[PDB]
């Protein structure tokens, strides 16, 4: 109900602010929408004229993704190359460990 | 928890969470070793200079939702390790280029939802590590080409929800490392021929909710493009060769567009394409070529003037799964052998007329198939032989006269509505998996009831086994038929065998009984038809309903039933005129007039039965063949039309009787012969009125939704009260009128003499 224009107890928050992101919070068999200033891990924001909703990162093996198919950073052991998860760097690219991504 | 400066918490590992504390200034007491800071959801309106001097090692900085308006240009001095910066939900109104000048290590910059209108030309200079950028939900009208020209390492950029309308040439000529560009929900309507030149590493482009009325040619310089979306726009024309320059496309979005014409060879040579949906392509009449496109999974073409389908479709596509070609002018069906991956086919609203045996030879994964609203009138008996897990089938609104059944045991949903020429019944042994069914005639649903939603419902109005139904109901109709016929024919012989001057009073009694006999013969049709279909009415129900016999039986019933009412009231006026002439003239000279008036009622009754023949289906409302159950304006509005006069009629023929009753003196009925006549007619009007209420009162029930009547009771009262006056009328003339007694004596001498 924090920062929610219309919040309830069962449904929880039904409408956040016009610029604030609305996310459906699911807890087992109990689910209710809520307000979060930004999408959590595994989610990427989707700004829309009506209202803003958190979107699950469909991109595989990605901790936080920027958009539909671009990943900010993947999990450990899966390097970052053009925003994609790769176990090893491809041809023409060298592995990098400390900052966990692909380089030349 | 690790120790932290009040009132906010510290996660540890150089991570500090001081967000949502309502603070207006940078928190202090934090170790310089800190690497991440979140102070969002606070009231920090303005950033003082050197606000982060004691903190050299940050890489993460969060400032969302703080209503920031001004930042000191040197407030960010000394932060050379920062990589990600979030500044959404503030009132900057302009990009603080001066403050971010020294941010060499910055990689991700968030600047959306801050009412920014314009940016300086020297913005983002030196940002050598930038990869991402949030710039949506602002008042930008022009693309900041010059500031963007200084970010060769940028990868992801969004410009959604902005007032940008035009894009000049070489707007992103320096974005070599760009991967994905977002532009959805903008006022863009014009694009230059070389706006996108140089984006050799572009993969994803979004342009939804814009005003592109003409297809842009600038896209032809995007070899690495993979996904494109411009749906919900004003595009109308897709010329051929539009996708020549981007041969690695995978997914497209063009729905919700006023597209009319599509190039014939537009989509050819697109190997990696997976989906294809076209709607509203009215101007398209030719099948688009698909050479070089062998990975389409879903194909959909609606609202086109396409007439034929190329025969190579099933031999080219291999993994095609769902296919839709509705709302077109398809006439012939090519062979579908080969489309092994096919699962669903929709061909509704087309000019198909025939189905051949081999049309579905090669289908193995078909599950749902629709052919509703076509011109099909014939189907091969083995059309559905070579099919597997077929589940849903719909061929409704067509002209089949028959239906093959082999190979359809797995069917669950089946729809045959509209097939008025389909007559036969379907065996349940073939459709053991049938669950939902709709058929043109309800009697077909009799077999499948399980006593499985079968429509239309086989209500009591349309029974399956017994027409009359109840045993005790059955006897009455059999009972009424005998008594009505025998007595009616008897009374005619009494009046018409005497070669005597027939008076008006005797005459009118003759015609009603003569007309009344038609009820007897009509009821005989019912009792005979019920007897023939004893316990098996369903099989004959459809043929009898649509057959000419129901029309004749329906015409017969309405004719005489109306004929009585249009004629019994003629007795009332005759009786009143005879009564009035008793003390006025003493003789009646209107006998010829009544004879003339006698015939007109029959013709008026005749046109009553002819009217349902004009509007088809009026007589076919119920197998009882008697316009009474709720129907449709043509019939429904007709049904109320008949009853209104008769109900109206029942007011007049009463009042003059009451008027004459007040007029006549009590002693006048003591011995005059006209008392017998006036008292006899008084009873026919008595019964025909009261027995006409239940039929009339029940007819208004559909118009009164407040009361719901059971159909079985609805049918029952009509079957016992509508023809009841037929049997009852001659009884009074044969057991109460003294006049008939002497008539019976007259013919008794006549038969003995002859």
């Amino acid at each position: 109900c924090k920062g929610c224009l219309s919040c309830s107890k069962d449904n929880g928050c039904s409408r956040c602010q016009q610029k604030l992101f609305f996310f459906l919070r699911r807890e087992g068999m109990r689910q209710y929408g809520e307000c979060l200033h930004s999408c959590p891990s595994g989610y990427y924001g989707h700004r829309a004229p009506d209202m803003n909703r958190c979107a699950r990162c469909r991109i595989e093996n990605c901790d936080s993704c920027f958009s539909k198919d671009f990943c900010t950073k993947c999990k450990v052991g899966f390097y970052l190359h053009r925003g994609r998860c790769f176990d090893e760097c491809p041809d023409g690219f060298a592995p990098l460990e400390e900052t966990m991504e692909c380089v030349e | 928890p690790p120790l932290c400066a009040a009132p906010c918490s510290c996660d540890g590992d150089r991570r500090v969470d001081c967000s949502g504390k309502g603070l207006t200034a940078v928190p202090e007491g934090l170790s310089a070793f800190t690497q991440a800071l979140d102070i969002s959801m606070n009231n920090i309106t303005q950033l003082p200079e050197d606000a982060f001097k004691n903190f050299p090692f940050l890489e993460e900085l969060q400032l969302a939702g703080n209503d920031l308006s001004f930042i000191h240009p040197k407030a960010l001095s000394g932060l050379k390790e920062l990589k990600v910066l979030t500044l959404q939900n503030n009132q900057l109104k302009t990009v603080p280029s001066e403050a971010i000048r020294g941010l060499s290590a910055l990689q991700s910059l968030r600047l959306d939802a801050n009412h920014i209108t314009s940016v300086p030309e020297d913005s983002f200079e030196g940002l050598v590590q930038l990869r991402h950028l949030w710039l949506d939900d602002n008042s930008l009208t022009e693309v900041p080409v010059h500031p963007l020209s200084n970010l060769p390492t940028l990868q992801a950029l969004t410009l959604a929800l902005n007032k940008i309308s035009s894009i000049p040439d070489f707007a992103f000529t320096n974005l070599s490392s760009l991967v994905v560009l977002h532009l959805h929900n903008n006022k863009i309507r014009s694009l230059s021929q070389h706006c996108f030149d140089g984006l050799d590493n572009l993969e994803t482009l979004d342009l939804n909710y814009n005003n592109l009325g003409e297809f842009p040619q600038a896209i032809k310089a995007l070899p690495s493009l993979k996904e494109l979306g411009f749906h919900s726009n004003s595009i109308s024309v897709i010329p051929d060769g539009a996708f020549d320059g981007n041969p690695l496309l995978r997914t497209i979005h063009l729905y919700d567009n006023p597209l009319s014409f599509v190039g014939n060879s537009a989509f050819h040579n697109l190997s990696d394409l997976h989906s294809l949906v076209i709607r509203g392509a009215s101007m398209v009449q030719q099948f688009p070529n698909l050479t070089g496109t062998v990975h389409l999974e879903s194909l959909t073409l609606t609202g086109t003037k396409i007439s034929s389908i190329p025969n190579n479709l099933c031999q080219e596509q291999k993994m095609l799964r769902t296919l839709d070609l509705s709302y077109n002018n398809i006439r012939d069906l090519p062979s579908f052998n080969g489309c092994h991956a096919l699962e669903e086919i929709s061909l509704q609203r087309n000019q198909i007329y025939q189905i051949k045996e081999g049309t579905f030879q090669g289908l193995i994964s078909l599950r749902i198939l629709d052919l509703s609203r076509n011109l099909i009138h014939e189907i091969h008996s083995r059309a559905f032989a070579t099919l597997g897990p077929i589940t849903n089938l719909d061929v409704s609104f067509n002209e089949l006269t028959s239906f093959p059944t082999e190979g359809l045991n797995g069917l669950n949903q089946l729809k045959l509505v509209g097939n008025f020429k389909l007559k036969e019944a379907l065996a349940a042994k073939d459709f053991v998996n049938l669950r939902s069914l709709s058929v043109p005639y309800a009697y077909q649903c009799c077999a499948f009831w399980g006593c499985i939603h079968c429509t239309p419902s086989t209500g009591a109005f349309k029974p399956c086994e017994y027409l009359l139904g109840s045993w005790m109901i059955r006897l009455t109709v059999w009972f009424i038929f005998l008594v009505a016929l025998f007595f009616n024919l008897l009374v005619i012989l009494t009046t018409f065998a005497s070669c005597t001057s027939l008076p008006s009073s005797k005459l009118f009694i003759g015609l009603i009984s003569v007309s009344n006999l038609f009820m007897g013969i009509y009821t005989g049709i019912l009792t005979f038809l019920d007897a023939v279909s004893w316990g098996r009415f369903a099989e004959f129900g459809i043929w009898w309903e649509t057959g000419s016999g129901c029309k004749v039986a329906g015409f017969l019933a309405v004719f005489s039933s109306e004929s009585a009412i249009f004629l019994l009231m003629l007795a009332t006026v005759e009786r009143s005129l005879s009564a009035k002439d008793i003390m006025k003239n003493g003789k009646s000279n209107h006998l010829k007039q009544f004879r003339v008036a006698a015939l007109l009622a029959f013709l008026g009754a005749t046109v009553a039965g002819c009217f349902p023949l004009f509007h088809r289906g009026e007589y076919s409302a119920s197998p009882l063949c008697l316009p009474f159950p709720t129907g449709e304006t043509p019939s429904l509005g007709f049904t109320v039309t008949l009853v209104l006069l008769n109900s109206l009629a029942f007011l007049l023929m009463a009042v003059i009787y009451t008027k004459l009753y007040c007029n006549l003196e009590k002693e006048d009925l003591s011995e005059n012969s006209q008392s017998s006549m006036i008292k006899h007619v008084a009873w026919l009007i008595f019964t025909n009125c009261i027995f006409f209420c239940p039929v009339a009162f029940f007819s208004f029930a559909p118009l009164i939704t407040a009361i719901s009547i059971s159909p079985e009771i609805m049918k029952s009262v009509t079957l016992i009260f509508f023809p009841l006056p037929a049997c009852l009328n001659p009884v009074l003339y044969v057991f109460f009128n003294p006049k008939f007694k002497e008539d019976w004596k007259l013919l008794k001498r006549r038969v003995t003499k002859k």
